[PDB]
């Protein structure tokens, strides 16, 4: 699963707590996985390659894309980041949709290709 | 951009782990790349510091020029250590460390550092704030955003800068305005982070704990979740995981896939990383594809897979599961890429190129496991066949490119290494690499030519040497002896069997925790060398045997038994027919196992650079004399020999000293006893067939004790010796088998037989028929002594012939052999497709059929010449190259000069993360990069151009003084010829390898290659701009590796399990095959330009296709650390490339056999044959011998781990493939 | 420097080839002759630990007993500064 | 966190079964940058060569931490008691500085990076060399000099240069001639530079020149007396450490440790050594040795056999005209 | 020994040669073990070796400092308590 | 957590007992963690650094800082100790904030760096 395979760093500890709690309360591992997946999907946006399969270029925490104090405004940062991804693809032809990786450091969003030649840093 | 210090900066970054970009840009700001910068303040240095830093921490234990002067390497190292300390002290904050470096600390620094800590950049001084703003790109800091809030960017849309900044309120301009290019990506900081258990080399105590307590040591390599605190927890976790995976395999992926990998449409791409899966419960019996299905096998042959090594049917199952996963995934990749391309061009069909072979492979494996009715077999009706490569008929299928069908209906696809069409076509169009070989004649041809034409002496010698298969003479008592030919075949067979035993033993030995589990201590080649050396030293000194692990004990026992048997045959060559055969062995009465004494050329060169000729000679003599005086048995045997030689009752010490000096003269002043493969490569004149070097290197002293040289360092003759039984055991075997055959057939020695043959030439110098006869006899002697040269091409043709025979008789072994070769073909063709797609230089210039430009042709000439020169001048011993690479680091030098505690190289070695992590890929890339650098330097020198490696810093990274570089130029001018075209040649070849400056040339090339090409963690296009064809090819391979490491599957796998070892295996396989294909392409383009203009297009179209490039990759791609060579494991008798009454005679032979091999069941794991077993062995290779040889030989090409096959597959999927075109 | 390198690059004595014995080297004459004259770092470190094994007790319990004896006794505490 | 957490070992139960085993002092905090990979193959772990290392070291460390923290608590309590008598008196802890730095060092050692006990060496002139080790006196802490890297060795640390120098300067009658007369490096320069035939001949045989203008290309293809002496010192020292561990194991057996004290420790050592020697002379006695004494006897036998082998064949070194100083072969 | 005494007797005149033969005599005294290194070489040798460790072996260096500091703590606590 | 980590060690046994009591009362270890953590929070004050990532320089029990008989005088004691830490840093700029550590012994509060230079005692 893109959210669990590429789980961002802080959401790792939050998700471990949720998984452990639901497992303890219910015993069911499926319930714990469903709850932890629900948390990750609510708390992240999964950027996907607009291709047949360029899928899962990155799972960014939703609060890192957030502009201003409004929680719903993460969509504005999402639009900015997707425009950045498209601009990076279009500007450098040799980069294709499968080359880009989106990932988050502690306080930044990094959009890079498979090589290290192109990295742009998006911070709050 | 580069300014003559990139090697030093890179070294001082890998040591004292710190960003290379930090150090370089600090150089930028502080000095702008001048070693002594005039400043009004007073600092004068590369990093611009006098201050108190200088004397500070570094120096004060050595004559320090310091405040006035600093060694640039030492200055950069000290600054790098300071920056690493600051970066670590400030958690990972790169910018805080930069502020502390520039603004100092204590007086004005600490308030500014505190202000930085509380945000508060206003309190920070203007100079320091500007300094951090300069470093924003290269420095990683949590405070980078706050500094940015407190432009040479590629335009998202429209015009640059002002268009997107002053305007474009619409999102895209916003995304441009928030860009902040990072350009600070470090693959080992970001992608592949060294863990605690990676990069941790075990102490002996930990090694014993791991060996005793860990069931499967490979489970130490995985680190899932949080790192275990201590090794006891790691061991416990490893054992728990091993038990869980063993418990899971019965319902695991092997069992699930044991029914229908491809009939069920399984997609391996949508799979978890398959970590625990080792393919143990994998018998592919697909229900359906099973028609008639007898439960009883037809013969005692067939039944099971006829391999003779233990663990067979299990490693075969692992290879099969990995191959099925890989092939099904590659079929899925082909379909997906074809769909993506059909998006662009709907009327385009493309070819899967994998799914036909995979469907037939599932059918074959299903019938093999269900015992009956292979459904992959074609309907052979209305097929005329015709077309024989080595007597194997075949029909070309129009439907499938290449892909012929055999007599029984078995179809071998293209790129299957054994199919006759690909073998024939590779023979017809092979780049310069096709040579004389063994095509001159074979034993059957000489038998007819010489054994029967009117000459007493000619026929006498022929009857002694060559056996006539079918003749009109049919002598009833022609000879009651073995003949040289039969001895040669027998020895080849027994050597091949013991080679397969040694292969299995060495694989088990070098899988042990010391080399596989922890941080990578040594390369695979070096682990092989260490194990072989341990075995040999334990053979010579039995006290060392208690220090061998049981696996190395088995290895040593195999090697000891082999060498003891060889000695026993050389001492008594009359065990064969000839009673007047006497002891080709040089010095008997020296009762002990003779491990052949061969001395490294480059070890001798090192001991001549200092202590030129008399020094090395007298050191060898004095170490031998140390043995003589120390051990009474040595004294006894030497005294007995000297008494016999000089005919004197007493031996004076003067006599033994003179004897030792004379024997050391051979080593010191002659390369007769060195590696010296090239002189053996020449065969004309029968000069060197006399004087076996392995036997003459024999002496009565012991090379074990060392002597202190005048400079105080200790030298032992064992230090000169070359172990590794990879070039050593085969070559010793060839020579000694030739000599054994000569004396076992003829009473005469090699010298006497050669003299007789030259006398026969002198006698029959007239007649053309008789000259042809004596030439055939000479060719027989040349084959027999091993001069010959069978070439690499014999492995696959021998496999084709043997697999045809298996198809006639052993059904299950036949099908298993076809399956393994089909898997190898699919692996190599998938590699060719993926790397033709991914690496640019391949698809644009080399894999393309279009002829290259004149400048590109010159670059190809330079690169291939660099490879040749590397093969000429490279140190063969892996220890030598490892120590040469490691010792040049500053740590070893400073510890040797100043240190009071000894330490040792490989403890103070810096070592790139490319070597510590992903060792095998790095070794392949270093070899290719060094060859490319050699070619580049040679081409620049001959053309007169001055390289960017001429300048002082890069030479300082190596040991190349100003002087040695000029000497290198002179050497290249003296021994290299500049062709009329770009072609490069060598004058005298051997004389060039003789020059001491060749060692300096090789060292320069290797260190430049490492520092400039492999050590950096960044690949950029500008990096590929600098180097030539081989250089940019290897740089694009390094870029491919970095891309694959950043692929989603590989990132996820490393995050979940760490396990750098598995990724290393995968990328190593990729790099080996791809470099093989690239070299083939370059040589093919060169050969195309060698042809006339009209034929170049046809030849390039014919020689540059996926099938021939894939066959070239299967041909070469020699694994660096492969125990023994693939030729040794499966190689036919060199002379032997190719009514009922004789049948009844052979029956009467096999009715009566009462040898122990017939009476007893074969040993599980090691035959350990003695002289009686060798003499009683059949001359023809048995079917189980061939089958075990095939599996061992393909163990290098076809991985046994399904996980590495899956990793290779996912690397390819992230990369992409070509799909052929049209039909 | 380069001479000392050209020396240590070649070493194939058994101590280099083989992993060190656990608990007892049991050196013979060949090992003594092939030993380097300079003391290595592991030799010094093991010597230091063994030598201080007398001064610094390996048992935490005896250290606690010494501590409580001192507590029942008293300490001088220096003066001033 | 023994001392970052204010642990008071004085209020502790007698702590009997505790042998130090799962004691890796990684204090959270005091851990800044913290690499998981070591810089060299050297470093990495503690480089001891005896078995059971990292475990007896851990026991010594835990005992030392307990003792030092308790002594800090004792000193603080005694200072409080004295302040009751005279409030205007400060006193010195004299343990808590060393103990805090010890926690910081051990924490960085086990966390592999960034020792926080290290001084800021800026504005330090160092100067003051005992044996080529520079140092700065800290006015803040009595004695307690700081080294080049910022490592500060407290006073009473047996190795710190200032205490060593002062002990040399004021040592009661017990200061003797010793080895201060000369050293091999001085001997080589003085006598190998003679320009005399016999003096230089004897010097070439005996002493090796570290750096000289002569730089003989073929001065001597032998070991030389100095190098033989240093090699034998090294091998003997390794054998001594092996014997030390073996004998510690031997005297830890039940016979001398468990019951009523049968003999003193010196006598346990003597009895074990005598058993080993008698078993060496009479091999019949070896069946009566416990496995630990068997190891001791093997070590001693191998040492003496090697020594005899070197006496019998002193030509195993460079000189070929060297013949059997051993008295009665 | 006999050769060195003979050399001393031969060069009884020259001050430089007497210094040389006395250096050779001191060499023999060191070499045969007459010498006497004293107890103080233990801690000075440890100081030199620990400095070298600090240059090259970080973990060993820090462990050596820790063990020496613990020894100092033990001995200084003993001195204070028994004083 | 700053309270559970570090920990004044005067409360180690009390927190042990509280954790046991809540675990046995309600068979829930999450509740036991929550209760003993909140006990430690209410009984201690966590001193934090001045930096943006301000980490815990020390955790001192609340009662040890009381200046007068009012239980809330721990606020004034805290203010005095914060001023003391600021003064120690300002007088000795050598000490990076990470060196300076605050801890409580049986009766007194010590703030000292990870070095023997600075050690200041603050009795109640």
């Amino acid at each position: 699963a893109p959210e669990i395979a590429r789980m961002p760093a802080s959401l790792r500890e939050s998700a471990r707590k949720i998984y452990d709690s639901v497992k303890y309360r219910s015993g069911n591992e499926s319930m714990a996985m469903e709850q932890m997946t629900k948390f990750l999907k609510e708390s992240t946006y999964t950027f996907t390659g607009d291709d047949v399969d360029g899928d899962t270029v990155g799972v960014i925490p939703k609060n890192m894309m957030q502009v201003n104090s409004d929680p719903k405004s993460w969509e504005q940062g999402r639009d900015i980041l997707e425009e950045a991804r498209k601009g990076i693809i279009a500007s450098n032809p040799w980069i294709t949709n499968k080359q880009l990786t989106m990932y988050s450091q502690g306080d930044s969003i990094y959009l890079m290709d498979t090589t290290g030649q192109v990295r742009v840093r998006y911070d709050k | 951009v580069p300014s003559d210090y990139d090697g030093l900066f890179q070294k001082a970054a890998d040591a004292n782990g710190v960003s290379y970009d930090l150090l370089r840009k600090v150089a930028w700001t502080e000095s702008r790349f001048v070693p002594t910068a005039k400043s009004k303040t007073g600092p004068l240095g590369m990093m611009q510091f006098t201050k108190a830093t200088a004397k500070a921490l570094g120096l004060r234990v050595t004559d320090g020029p310091d405040d006035d002067r600093l060694n640039p390497e030492l200055a950069i190292n000290a600054a790098a250590k300071q920056l690493a300390g600051l970066v670590g002290k400030f958690d990972g904050d790169e910018l805080k460390a930069a502020l502390a470096y520039n603004q100092g600390e204590g007086r004005l620094g600490n308030p500014q550092l505190e202000a930085y800590s509380k945000g508060d950049f206003a309190s920070i001084s203007e100079e320091g704030r500007n300094y951090m703003r300069n470093l924003l790109d290269v420095a990683k800091s949590p405070m980078a955003g706050q500094l940015e809030t407190f432009n040479s960017r590629s335009t998202f849309f429209g015009f640059k800068n002002a268009a997107e900044a002053e305007l474009s309120n619409s999102v895209a301009g916003m995304a441009f305005r928030a860009g902040r290019l990072d350009n600070g990506f470090d693959v080992f900081k970001d992608t592949i982070t060294p863990t605690r258990w990676n990069s941790h080399i075990w102490t002996p105590e930990e090694l014993e704990k791991i060996r005793t307590e860990v069931k499967n040591p490979a489970y130490i390599n995985v680190v899932t979740g949080g790192s275990p605190e201590n090794l006891d927890d790691l061991i416990k976790l490893a054992n728990e995981n091993f038990e869980n995976d063993s418990r899971a395999a019965e319902a695991g992926l092997g069992a699930k896939l044991s029914a229908g990998i491809i009939g069920a449409g399984v997609d391996p791409l949508s799979y978890v990383p398959m970590v625990g899966v080792t393919g143990k419960g994998f018998k592919l019996i697909n229900k359906a594809l099973v028609v008639g299905a007898e439960s009883a096998a037809l013969n005692v042959a067939s039944e099971g897979l006829r391999t003779s090594v233990a663990g067979g049917d299990a490693d075969y199952a692992g290879a099969a599961l990995g191959g099925f996963v890989f092939g099904a995934g590659m079929s899925a990749i082909s379909d997906a890429v074809a769909a993506g391309l059909k998006r662009s061009k709907p009327e385009a069909e493309f070819d899967n190129e994998f799914i036909g072979p995979m469907m037939r492979l599932e059918a074959r494996e299903t019938a093999r496991n269900a015992n009956s009715a292979d459904l992959s077999r074609m309907n052979t009706e209305n097929m005329k066949f015709e077309g024989e490569h080595n007597g194997v008929p075949y029909e070309d299928l129009p439907t499938e490119r290449g892909a012929v069908v055999l007599h029984d209906g078995s179809v071998l696809s293209a790129s299957n290494p054994i199919n006759p069409k690909t073998l024939k076509e590779f023979s017809e169009v092979d780049p310069e690499k096709a040579a004389r070989g063994i095509k001159l004649a074979g034993f059957t041809e000489i038998g007819l030519k010489t054994l029967g034409s009117d000459d007493a002496d000619i026929r006498r010698v022929a009857i002694d040497l060559v056996r006539s298969p079918t003749g009109m003479q049919s002598g009833a008592s022609g000879k009651f002896g073995a003949t040289a030919s039969d001895i040669h075949e027998r020895l080849h067979g027994t050597d091949q069997r013991t080679y397969n035993d040694l292969y299995k033993a060495m694989s088990d030995a070098m899988k042990d925790p010391e080399f596989s589990t922890g941080g990578a201590k040594m390369s695979r080649e070096e682990t092989r060398y260490t194990i072989y050396r341990r075995a040999a030293l334990a053979i010579e000194r039995p006290e060392l045997q208690k220090a061998l692990t049981p696996s190395e004990r088995i290895v040593m026992d195999i090697i000891k038994r082999h060498f003891d048997t060889k000695r026993e045959l050389m001492e008594n060559p009359a065990i064969f027919g000839n009673t007047k055969a006497v002891s080709i062995f040089p010095e008997s009465r020296h009762k002990g196992t003779y491990v052949p004494h061969v001395y490294d050329r480059h070890a001798k060169a090192l001991m001549i650079q200092r202590y030129g000729a008399e020094g090395l000679q007298e050191g060898i003599a004095r170490s031998w004399m140390n043995s003589y005086v120390s051990r009474p048995e040595v004294k006894a045997r030497v005294d007995e020999m000297l008494k016999e030689l000089h005919g004197v009752k007493e031996v004076t010490p003067e006599m033994v000293e003179k004897y030792a000096m004379d024997k050391a003269y051979g080593i010191s002043h002659s390369d007769q006893f060195t590696n010296s493969s090239i002189i053996e490569e020449n065969i004309e004149g029968l000069v060197g067939i006399e004087n076996n070097s392995f036997l003459e290197a024999r002496n009565l002293f012991d090379s074990d004790l060392s002597i202190t040289m005048p400079d105080g360092q200790q030298f032992s003759v064992n230090d000169l010796r070359d172990f590794d039984m990879f070039r050593i055991m085969p070559a010793y075997d060839r020579r000694v088998n030739g000599d054994i055959a000569i004396m076992g057939s003829t009473g005469k020695t090699t010298k006497e037989l050669k003299d007789e043959i030259l006398a026969l030439k002198a006698k029959a110098e007239g007649d053309g028929k008789k000259t042809g006869e004596v030439h055939a006899l000479m060719d027989t002697v040349k084959i027999l002594t091993g001069r010959a040269r069978r070439n690499q091409d014999t492995v696959w043709e021998t496999s084709l012939r043997a697999i045809n025979d298996l198809g006639f008789f052993a059904k299950n072994a036949y099908m298993g052999a076809q399956n393994i070769t089909e898997i190898a073909g699919m692996i190599v063709t998938g590699n060719v497709r993926a790397l033709g797609h991914g690496i640019p230089i391949l698809r644009d210039t080399l894999y393309k059929s279009k002829p290259v430009s004149a400048k590109e042709l010159k670059e190809l000439h330079a690169s291939l010449f660099g490879k040749e020169v590397d093969q000429l001048i490279r140190p063969k011993r892996a220890d030598i190259v490892q120590r040469l690479r490691e010792a040049t680091d500053t740590g070893p030098a400073v510890a040797n000069i100043v240190g009071t505690l000894k330490y040792s190289t490989q403890e103070l070695a810096a070592r790139s993360p490319w070597t510590k992590l992903l060792n095998g890929t790095t070794n392949y890339l270093l070899d290719a990069a060094r060859q490319g650098m050699l070619g580049d330097v040679i081409s620049a020198t001959l053309t007169g151009k001055t390289t960017r490696w001429e300048k002082e810093g890069f030479l300082r990274g190596a040991s190349v003084t100003p002087e040695q570089m000029a000497g290198i130029k002179s050497l290249i001018k003296e021994h290299m010829v500049r062709g009329e075209d770009g072609k490069f040649t060598v004058k005298d070849k051997q004389a060039f390898s003789m020059d001491p400056r060749a060692m300096d040339l090789w060292r320069l090339a290797d260190k430049v290659a490492d520092e400039a090409m492999l050590r950096p963690h960044k690949v950029s296009l500008q990096d590929s701009h600098a180097f030539g064809a081989l250089g940019k090819m290897v740089m694009q391979f390094k870029s491919f590796t970095i891309k694959s490491l950043n692929s989603k599957f590989l990132r996820t796998f490393y995050d979940g399990y760490k396990n750098n070892r598995a990724i290393d295996a995968a990328l190593s396989i990729i790099t080996s095959m791809g470099l093989a294909g690239g070299f083939y392409a370059m040589a093919a383009h060169v050969k195309a330009y060698a042809l006339p203009k009209e034929k170049r297009k046809e030849y390039l179209e014919r020689a540059l296709d996926p099938t021939m490039i894939a066959h070239a990759a299967l041909s070469r791609s020699s694994q660096l650390g492969a125990p023994l060579a693939m030729v040794d494991l499966v190689g036919g008798v060199l002379g032997f490339e190719s009514t009922s009454r004789e049948v009844m005679g052979a029956m009467g032979s096999n009715l009566l056999e009462q040898m122990p091999s017939a009476g007893f069941v074969a040993n599980v794991g090691a035959t350990l044959m003695n002289a009686a077993g060798v003499v009683n062995s059949p001359n023809k290779a048995t079917e189980q011998d061939f089958m075990t040889g095939l599996m061992n030989s393909t163990k290098e090409l076809v991985p046994n781990d399904p996980l590495t096959q899956q990793l290779v597959l996912k690397i390819y999927e992230a990369n992409g493939v070509n799909l052929r075109e049209r039909r």
